[PDB]
RNA sequence: GGCGACACACGUGCUACAAUGCCCACUACAAAGCGAUGCCACCCGGCAACGGGGAGCUAAUCGCAAAAAGGUGGGCCCAGUUCGGAUUGGGGUCUGCAACCCGACCCCAUGAAGCCGGAAUCGCUAGUAAUCGCGGAUCAGCCAUGCCGCGGUGAAUACG
RNA sequence: CGCCUCCUAAAAGGUAACGGAGGCGCCCAAAGGUCCCCUCAGGCGGGACGGAAAUCCGCCGGAGAGCGCAAGGGUAGAAGG
């Protein structure tokens, strides 16, 4: 490239709960972010929390329990 | 040159799968990467130009690589312009830069995307170039949120060596990229 | 306020308790 | 509400027509005067001529609305815009 | 750090500043965070890291949050369209759906005010 | 089924636009009324509306019932911000063949417009104005913010 | 009423009519000299705010772009950027 109002680019470190990106090479290093996708979270190995869905258990089978009218 | 784990995925687990699906008889006709490229069409900069002073740089911590700006090539006049009145600016990543640049793009760079639930996969040119946009650019770990006043998006171009996008869409699978399946 | 439903305040423009508002002082 | 205490379905004039056309064949359309009603979930797919207080209005029971009762589906006043 | 998505609240205290997240009210902020245990009356620019992590891994796991519950709501609305059921023609007019006499004031959810002929002038 | 329809216009009211203010905990002090084909003391379950048991009361001896503003202490730092509560989703409790058009509430989220009101216009001369709650009538329940009453704190001003 | 361009103009040139149809009385210290580099308009897909084109990819595109201004000749193996 060329000297001047450039990064330099040094090896860097990120910190989360799903790990310590070793690598990562980037500008400003030892930085904070909230998440890491793909690592451990973030539905890319199928999470679903909440699994909503009110359709079937509670409007179609095992109806009798309780009443009506959506979800 | 520089180690990085993406190339090293590549290299390693990437490189030989795609072989063994289409039956690749040298080793060049894989697909192969080289030139990603960056736009920020920043429309809105038409009437400031110190506003750009206040992007590039912003667009550079993130890549590594000062960027350059795009002149206006033609003239309309719904939108104030001229001949010149620099609008929007693009910067291309090569080889050890463009490699970084996607391993901090998928793992903390694209959760930051409210209600992401895969990417466009029918987004391809018919070539094997995977093109998407975004529209904040705080979602990068770069930007402490403390140092931002304007809102912009970006264009982040996409490229290959594969004739078909049939050949890209598994290489842009292998390496991790979101889809909707 | 007075209308809001989840307050002492609105509780007693209303008439009515709740968790706001238990019946015991 | 009835708030769980009594069952749903309180108009016993609908299901004496209904509780059999499951076990016999032969859908058939039929009249009511009962809006007050709930709506049925083992009769799926068949229709109503409900009530809105002049003409019999069809309405083919679908998967979606086992939940809402009758009257909302026959609107009792139509609009069609006031621009006129 | 971010707790909720990336549009959360910060910069003094978290009791009611967690009150600005849609789909978390006064109420379950107060009923999240004693089970957390943390000090309500604490300003949040001063945390340690460790339950800023251990409070984003128990509100959004066991409830939807701003953006997946808008998009339940907004197909829950979807879901009661091209039924035919009063609540769903009523949405597509625009008007209220709870009683709510729309001969006078009913500017909330109709909108602006608009003017027409008027006779008798 | 409609009298409650709504692209509109007007009158009467209610709650607000906040810091001589809002929220949370504790602590006081009224008058007038009502209630054994009812009011419900007191426990238990539910975050709650309420439900199950169940004592007393033909009632200046029982219940509605807690009065609120006020007082003590803490939080908020004046930002459409725990001001403000509309609108909408879900879950529910009672009354009642029976609550979608047409109820009333309870809970969890919404938490919008409004930051002091153009031209005009109203009420009041001493415990009134302002502000704060309570009861009754009809009524199974109720859209009652209405109406009829009751008390608490308590101004200013009137040359003419 | 003078000047430029096309036609009439009959294949060198030239050629008239109150014949057909347009422009000019300027502009530029960069729009000039030299050296170096670069290739257009369009069409098709793809891509946040982006619409018939604001900036960007990837193919196709030897001239229809452009060459300050009318028109003609000419031009990318550039006089264009
Ligand atoms: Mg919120
Ligand atoms: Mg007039
Ligand atoms: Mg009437
Ligand atoms: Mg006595
Ligand atoms: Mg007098
Ligand atoms: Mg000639
Ligand atoms: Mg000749
Ligand atoms: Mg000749
Ligand atoms: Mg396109």
């Amino acid at each position: 490239m060329k000297e001047g109002i450039h990064p330099k680019l040094v090896p860097a470190r990120i910190i989360c709960g799903c790990g310590n990106v070793i690598e990562t090479y980037s500008t400003k290093p030892e930085i904070y972010v909230e998440v890491c996708s793909k690592c451990h979270p973030f539905y890319t190995g199928q999470q679903r929390f909440v699994d909503t869905e009110g359709r079937v258990e509670r409007f179609q089978r095992r109806y009798g329990d309780s009443y009506r009218k959506g979800r | 040159p520089l180690d990085v784990a993406l190339k090293r995925k590549y290299y390693e687990e990437v490189r030989p799968e795609l072989i063994r699906r289409f039956g690749y008889q040298n080793v060049w006709e894989v697909p192969r990467l080289e030139k990603v490229v960056i736009n920020q069409g920043l429309g809105e900069a038409k009437e400031d130009a110190r506003i750009l002073e206040k992007a590039a740089q912003e667009l550079a911590l993130i890549t590594g690589q000062k960027p350059a700006v795009t002149r206006a090539k033609k003239s309309i006049s719904n939108f104030k312009l001229r001949k010149g009145m620099p609008i929007g600016l693009r910067v291309t990543l090569r080889r050890d830069r463009m490699w970084i640049f996607l391993e901090k793009l998928l793992n903390v760079a694209l959760p930051r995307i409210r209600d992401f639930r895969g990417l466009n996969p029918n987004s391809f040119d018919g070539r094997g170039n995977y093109n998407l946009g975004l529209r904040e650019q705080l979602i990068f770990p770069e930007i402490t949120y403390d140092m931002v006043d304007a809102l912009r998006g970006m264009d982040i171009a996409v490229v290959t060596t594969a004739e078909t996008d049939e050949e890209a869409r598994a290489l842009l699978e292998l390496l991790g990229f979101p889809f909707r399946k | 306020g007075k209308g809001d439903r989840r307050t002492r305040r609105g509780k007693i423009w209303r008439g009515t308790y709740g968790k706001y508002r238990p019946r015991k002082k | 509400p009835r708030s769980l205490k009594k069952g749903v379905f309180v108009d016993d004039h609908l299901l004496e027509k209904v509780l059999e056309l499951n076990a016999k064949g032969e859908k058939r359309l039929i009249k009511t005067w009962s809006r007050r009603s709930t709506i049925v979930p083992e009769m799926v797919g068949h229709t109503i001529a409900v009530y809105n207080g002049k003409q019999h209005v069809p309405v083919y029971i679908t998967e979606n609305m086992v939940g809402h009762k009758l009257g909302e589906f026959a609107p009792t006043r139509t609009y069609r815009g006031h621009g006129k | 750090a971010r707790i909720a998505g990336v549009e959360i609240p910060r910069n003094k205290r978290v009791d009611v500043a967690l009150t600005y997240i849609y789909g978390i009210g006064k109420a379950r902020a107060k009923e999240a965070l004693e089970k957390t245990g943390i000090n309500p009356a604490t300003r949040v620019k001063d945390l340690t890291e460790a339950e800023v992590v251990r409070l984003r891994e128990y509100v959004e796991n066991t409830w939807k949050l701003e953006g997946e519950l808008r998009a339940e709501v907004a197909a829950n609305i979807k879901r009661l369209m091209d039924i035919g059921c009063y609540r769903g023609l009523r949405h597509r007019r625009g008007l209220p759906v709870r009683g709510q006499r729309t001969r006078t004031n009913a500017r909330t959810r109709k909108g602006p005010r608009k003017t027409v002929a008027g006779k008798k002038k």
